[PDB]
């Protein structure tokens, strides 16, 4: 895990090298056991990036099923107070995620 | 009394076990084959007889123990030689 | 109305009574009753079958006294549990399956009390081992044949699956009756206990086989297998010759070596490999 | 007296459906019915059956009933509807040889002289043939009683017929072991019948449970055969039984060695029959 | 991208091993 | 009931499950698609194993066929995308004598591997497509291939 986190925090340019690695770690991934261990650290560094990407931290999350982590960063965008960038974190969540996940996350949105 | 290995007694042993001379035991065993109580064959020059079948008798609760243990290891022999067949010809029919 | 998805469930038990009574008096049209259990407007279940004493001719067959009928049903109520007559059958001998002009008439008598009396034909000649050709029918009104109106209002993708024969189409199908798709009610109650009861043996294989003659039979084949190979020492030698598609039509008067020469090789193998292996187990097992 | 019996699969099946029809009693019922058939050429035939009403109470289990009017009229119908058919005896569903079947046979022997019975199976698990039949013999003899009568098993098999072979082979449509080649014998009686000999070695192991602890009658007429089996145990491996065994292996394998030699040449002639159709079309067709 | 060459040719044996089994059991089953 | 479970699809509502119990135990043919289809819809991907035990324990003793048919789709739909968590049931229905329930076992592995390119499915999902004798189950077996392999449309025309 941490030498893979060191691939993305090294002397390496990022045009798109932190994008297709997310594609490889979802498409040709063997099991869920090595998927979630890789996928959870690839978007905390996106939060650690100077521009937090929004569609991939929601795309990974419904693969990871965290009904509280999207509400934590929804709080950050309510704290930031712009529905322009609190938008694709939300309609990508409505389009992709299931009805039960949107019925489970709603306790964390109104609280 | 003798096992199924040999059961091949000699004429001198009958001369011991029945205290009768040599020139009458052949006259004795030809009677025994004629009545039907025993089924075997008679040699004369090697002085032995190949008895094959004897008349079945009765037995108490001790000779069944002989038929208990002699029967019991014949179970695993039927087990052991068949165990090859369900293992070696297994893919030939599932 | 009906939906032409009628799906008549029968049994596993009735059809053997159908064919045995159908074949023991085969060239005459034998017939009987169908004693079953009704379910909803779509399906029907026929579980038991019995016949009657009959009197017949060449083209017609009748029944006799009705006192046989009521006394038979009383004895089947008291032994087992009661049922109800779901229909009737008959047996075209070697014809096929259709309603003839007299077969349609007693059907017309039976469709009045209950309107769902199933008419069944069994042919115990056309049935070789597989197909058992059965094809149960039921009438349609010839009054709607006069109207030119097409009945039965197809509402399921289940009717037009089996195609009728042309010979049954020469007859009243489809101007006075229709066909019904059927299957068979199968269960471990019965299916396990006809498989594991019919083709079974006990000693046919733990025994040897005519030990002085098996090796003798291992020459009764090999001796002519020499001269049959002499024909195989002949027929290949006339190749690089006239275009062996010609060597298919021409050789239909006499036997070829090539197919007959691998015929005995299977026979000369399994006769030996079985008899060699079965002898070498009795050495181990029997002392 | 009787060579063997011949049972059709219909009457095999015509008990099971009645066993379903009385299966709602739950507690206890044996199916007992009238067996119909026509024995000819000293071979017992079985064709048709039904079942007669029959009950049994456990306390004083010597009280049976056969409603003979149901036996009179329905056979009279069956004698009408098939005059070739007649009575052949009776049967019962036969799990474990119940006690009333010593005089059920004597109750209805005034119809059939050799009133044979048939024991069938309703829960099939075996490695044999799950149809059993006995015969009635009586004896004023060796030791037991002045009035002694014990049933004796005549051998049993399921006969087929050209009418019903159409039916049963349509009714199977299931897992099958057809194409009898080198392998059907390996599994019908080399995999199977060796384990068939298990439950017969283990069956006499079950009588052996009386050595000092089991039931009180001891042997007298059971051990004359068991004394014979260890006596008729086969010959040991010292004689030319060793030598004449290698003799025939040295004869039976030569035929296999010739037959396998032929198998290689035939497929090699087939190999050129594909090299005639490979090279002579790539220039022609392309 | 040889690790991408490895998945696709791990996906080959993933996909080929079943196919050679798939026609193999037809061989008896069509005969039956 | 078909409109009711459709709007309450995958919702695990107890209120729709209440009147769907008494719709199920009617012992009636015509309620067969009414009960068993909506009984799976409201429990989509729930795998509530008592309700599976209620369903597979019910479609073994009834004597109509739409009640054997509506539950055949309903018990396939209670599990969704499980990858290992259906396989004891998959072995259970495929071993059973029921041709509908063997056919129902084919749809369940088809929904336990939605888009999943697993070999462990494709060994015996497609082995029973060769060997099984009913034509109903053989049509369900080959129509389970696109539902497990729509993730790559390149390989499916090749097989």
């Amino acid at each position: 895990l941490d030498v893979f986190e060191k691939t993305i925090l090294e002397s390496n340019d990022v045009p798109g090298m932190l994008a297709y690695s997310l594609k490889l770690c979802m498409s040709l991934m063997q099991n869920k056991q090595f998927r979630n261990k890789v996928l959870r650290v690839l978007v905390k560094i996106y939060m650690n990036l100077e521009k937090p990407d929004f569609i991939n931290v929601c795309q990974c999350l419904i693969f990871l099923d965290d009904p509280q982590a999207v509400s934590d960063i929804l709080e950050k965008l309510v704290k930031e107070d712009n529905l322009l960038m609190a938008y694709q974190i939300c309609f990508d969540l409505y389009e992709s995620a299931s009805q039960q996940f949107l019925s489970s996350v709603i306790q964390n949105l109104r609280t | 009394t003798r096992p199924a290995n040999h059961r091949q007694l000699t004429f001198e042993e009958i001369a011991k076990s029945a205290k009768i001379t040599v020139n009458e035991v052949e006259l004795l065993v030809m009677k025994a084959l004629s009545v039907g109580l025993v089924k075997g064959s008679i040699d004369e020059v090697d002085k032995r007889v190949h008895m094959t079948w004897v008349q079945p008798r009765v037995l108490d609760l001790q000779q069944i123990k002989g038929m208990k243990d002699r029967l019991e290891f014949w179970c695993t022999d039927v087990k052991s030689m068949e165990m090859l067949v369900e293992h070696q010809a297994h893919d030939i029919l599932t | 109305a009906v939906d032409t998805a009628e799906q008549v469930y029968i049994s596993s038990l009735a059809l053997l009574k159908m064919l045995k009574h159908g074949r023991a008096g085969v060239p005459m049209e034998v017939m009987g009753l169908m004693l079953g259990e009704f379910v909803d407007d779509y399906t029907v279940r026929v579980i038991d079958v019995f016949a009657m004493p009959q009197s017949g001719t060449g083209v017609s067959v009748e029944a006799v006294d009705p006192v046989f009928q009521a006394k038979m049903l009383d004895m089947l109520k008291q032994t087992g549990r009661p049922e109800m007559v779901v229909g009737w059958y008959h047996s075209h001998p070697g014809f096929g399956c259709w309603l003839s002009g007299v077969d349609i008439n007693t059907q017309q008598s039976f469709e009045a009390l209950s309107e769902r009396a199933v008419a069944v034909v069994v042919d115990p000649i056309q049935s070789v081992k597989g197909k058992v050709v059965i094809d149960a029918f039921r009438l349609i009104n010839a009054n709607m044949m006069v109207l030119g109106h097409e009945p039965r209002q197809t509402t399921s993708n289940l009717g037009h699956l089996n195609k009728p024969s042309i010979q049954a189409l020469i007859h009243g199908l489809n101007r006075h009756y229709y066909s019904i798709t059927i299957n068979y009610r199968k269960n471990e109650l019965e299916q396990k206990m006809l498989l594991n009861l019919h083709k079974k043996s006990w000693m046919e294989g733990l025994t040897l086989q005519d030990y002085s003659e098996h090796c003798k039979h291992n020459e009764s084949v090999v001796k002519e297998m020499l001269e049959l190979a002499k024909n195989y020492n002949k027929a290949v030698e006339e190749e690089d010759k006239m275009t062996p598609e010609q060597l298919a039509i021409k050789n239909v008067g006499k036997q070829d070596p090539k197919r007959h020469l691998e015929e005995h090789v299977d026979v000369l193998m399994t006769s030996n490999i079985v008899q060699c292996l079965a002898a070498m187990l009795d050495t181990v097992v029997f002392k | 007296a009787v060579q063997k019996v011949v049972v059709h699969p219909l009457v095999l099946l015509s008990v099971v459906d009645h066993f379903n029809r009385i299966g709602k009693v739950g507690n206890q019922k044996r199916v007992v019915g009238v067996l119909l058939g026509s024995w000819q050429k000293k071979v017992l035939d079985v064709s048709n059956s039904f079942a007669v009403p029959f009950d049994e109470d456990d306390k004083d289990d010597s009280v049976w009933f056969l409603d003979h009017d149901y036996l009179e009229n329905m056979y009279g119908m069956f004698k009408k509807v098939n005059a070739r058919e007649r009575i052949v005896g009776w049967y019962h569903t036969g799990p474990k040889l119940h006690k009333n079947d010593i005089a059920i046979n004597e109750l209805m022997k005034r119809y059939c002289p050799n009133s044979v019975l048939v024991i069938i199976d309703v829960k099939p698990k075996d490695l044999g043939l799950p149809t059993e039949a006995y015969i009635s013999v009586e004896e004023v003899h060796d030791d037991g009683t002045p009035t002694s009568k014990t049933f004796e098993h005549v051998t049993s098999e399921i006969g087929a017929e050209e009418a019903e072979e159409v039916g049963v082979e349509h009714l199977l449509r299931d897992i099958k072991d057809t194409t009898v080649g080198t392998l059907s014998q390996r599994i019908t009686n080399q995999v199977h019948g060796l384990k068939g000999l298990n439950s017969k070695l283990l069956d006499i192991r079950s009588y052996l449970e009386k050595v000092a602890t089991g039931k009180l009658p001891i042997n007298h007429q059971i051990i004359y055969q068991l004394q014979d089996v260890f006596n008729l145990l086969p010959d040991v491996s010292l004689q030319e039984f060793v030598k004449a065994f290698y003799l025939k292996t040295n004869d039976q394998m030569v035929v296999v060695y010739l037959a396998s030699l032929i198998r290689s040449v035939v497929a090699l002639h087939n190999l050129i029959n594909n090299k005639i159709a490979n090279r002579d079309a790539e220039k022609k067709e392309g | 991208d040889l690790y991408s060459r490895y998945k696709k040719l791990q996906q080959e044996l993933e996909f080929l091993e079943v196919q050679e089994e798939y026609i193999k059991d037809e061989q008896k089953n069509l005969k039956k | 009931s078909l409109g009711l479970g459709l709007a309450a699809m995958g919702t695990a509502r107890q209120d729709v499950y209440d009147l769907l119990k008494t719709n199920l135990y009617q012992d009636d043919a015509v309620t067969g698609e009414a009960a068993g289809l909506a009984l799976g819809l409201v429990m989509l991907g729930s795998k509530n194993a008592q309700a599976i035990e209620d369903m597979v324990g019910y479609a073994q003793e009834t004597q109509h066929e739409k009640i054997l048919r509506g539950l055949a789709v309903g018990i396939a739909l209670v599990m969704y995308g499980r990858m290992e968590e259906a396989d004891a049931l998959i072995e259970s229905l495929c071993r059973d004598k029921d041709p509908i329930l063997r056919r129902s076992g084919m749809y369940t592995v088809a929904m336990a591997y939605c888009g999943s390119g697993n070999n462990k499915a494709i060994r015996r999902l497609l082995h029973v497509a060769v060997s099984d004798v009913n034509d109903d189950v053989r049509r369900a077996a080959v129509e389970s291939l696109g539902f497990i392999l729509f993730r790559t449309p390149e390989q499916c025309p090749s097989v």
